[PDB]
């Protein structure tokens, strides 16, 4: 069966700039080739078929070539919006020649844009369940952030699930949550927690007092 | 001149399924349409297609463990033996004419293979300490939940401006746990549904924590 090699298997460039993705086809298969855009969270885009045709509505900022085993989607004046994972695809008819490769994930790299942090205490029917989470958001920044927790000044090591929105299509930023999660138990033994959202050295912290919340 | 899948749902190893996929504003008697699916946070993986005139070809991992068909009004997928490994977000496709490749996609439809039982979600309200002083952020915590998907909805989907509604994430344990926020001017109630549980929570949020 044809294998497609995608690579790179991730990218980041500027606004701007541009993108250049490659696809080796193990065995020829001509023009047969097209390229989908997937955005987090949302279906496959087809953007180029027969290696070089757009299809409707898709600008011209998006250019495929080659022929044969070796096939290149370049991306010309990169915006936000199109921050996505690019798949190229043997569209060969032939079932043994179709298939995927394993993608492109592209970052877009727009201004920096330092985050504000909000943190949400656990509401008391939280706390009756034995399981406690504190909820923390890093908002609207730009690039990516490192979190920290911690509980009475003490940097916390478990318990920590982090998810992180798309890339905005205006401004390139994103959003996520950080949730750390305790029994009521632990989270009663102690007074002060901190949500820290870190870019290099710099950090923009959120805290609370269990008391106080 | 659409395509939207149906069916997806929890189900145990061995427990065959079948997957809808019904298309308007075209015939199926002139395009023809495939299957793909996608594992969570992995790439497109070709499962195959059936012609206008119903000659079917499968890839050649997939042969033996699904069935395609067709009906007045639909191709649908059987997944012959479902495996933990066939979880996944399953799109049915329209062909283009020239090659086969797709123009139209469906959302998909989510598979989940697992031992694990449904589990309705328990939902939590997010706001600020009681005592902040402010536009608000408020949301809610949605947790515990199996099979994916929620969808949570602001005011019954009435309120859509400034929603952040996280990616979820699965635990260990199997479980999935998301929270989404809204941003409004200084009551806001989230809308839980879980088409799999068949349950739907309210949630009105206060203000603060007090």
């Amino acid at each position: 069966d044809v294998v497609m090699t995608q690579t790179p298997a991730s990218v980041s460039e500027p606004v701007g700039g541009t993108v250049t993705i490659k696809c080796q086809a193990s065995q020829s298969i001509s023009s047969y080739l097209a390229w989908y855009q997937q955005k987090p969270g949302q279906r496959p885009r087809l953007l180029i078929y027969e290696t070089s045709t757009l299809a409707s509505g898709v600008p011209s900022r998006f250019k495929g070539s080659g022929s044969g085993t070796d096939f290149t989607l370049t991306i010309s004046d990169l915006e936000c919006a199109d921050a996505a994972t690019y798949y190229c695809q043997s569209t060969y008819e032939n079932p043994t020649y179709v298939s995927f490769g394993g993608g492109t994930e592209v970052g877009v790299k727009g201004d920096p844009v330092a985050p504000t942090v909000l943190i949400f205490p656990p509401s008391a029917d939280l706390v009756a369940t034995g399981t406690v989470t504190i909820v923390c958001v890093a908002n609207k920044y730009f690039p990516d952030v490192t979190v920290t927790w911690e509980v009475d000044g003490t940097t916390q090591t478990t318990g920590i699930e982090n998810s992180k929105t798309p890339q905005n299509s205006a401004d390139c930023t994103y959003n996520l949550s950080s949730t750390l999660t305790l029994t009521s138990t632990e989270y009663n033994s102690h007074k002060e927690y901190t949500c820290k959202v870190t870019q290099g050295t710099t950090s923009v912290v959120q805290s609370f007092n269990r008391g106080d919340c | 001149q659409s395509v939207e899948e149906s069916g997806g749902r929890l189900v145990t190893p061995g427990t065959p399924l079948t997957l809808a996929c019904t298309v308007s504003g075209f015939s199926l008697n002139t395009y023809s349409m495939f299957w793909v699916r996608q594992a969570p946070g992995k790439g497109l993986q070709w499962i195959g297609i059936i012609s206008n005139f119903g000659v079917i070809y499968y890839a050649t991992w997939a042969k033996g463990r699904f069935t395609i068909s067709k009906t007045s009004t639909t191709v649908d997928l059987k997944i012959t033996s479902p495996t933990t490994e066939d979880t996944a977000t399953y799109f049915c496709v329209r062909k283009y004419g020239s090659e086969w490749g797709g123009d139209l996609w469906g959302p998909g439809t989510l598979v989940t293979v697992s031992s694990g039982q449904p589990k309705a979600p328990s939902v939590f309200p997010l706001a600020p300490c009681c005592g902040d002083t402010p536009t608000v952020t408020l949301g809610c915590l949605v947790k515990g939940y199996l099979p994916e998907p929620v969808t949570v909805t602001w005011n019954s989907g009435t309120l859509t401006n400034g929603v952040r509604t996280f990616p979820s994430v699965r635990q260990s344990s199997g479980l999935y746990s998301l929270s989404s926020v809204v941003s409004v001017t200084s009551p806001v109630t989230c809308n839980v549904a879980h088409p799999a549980t068949n349950t739907k929570v309210d949630k009105t949020v206060a203000p603060s924590t007090c």
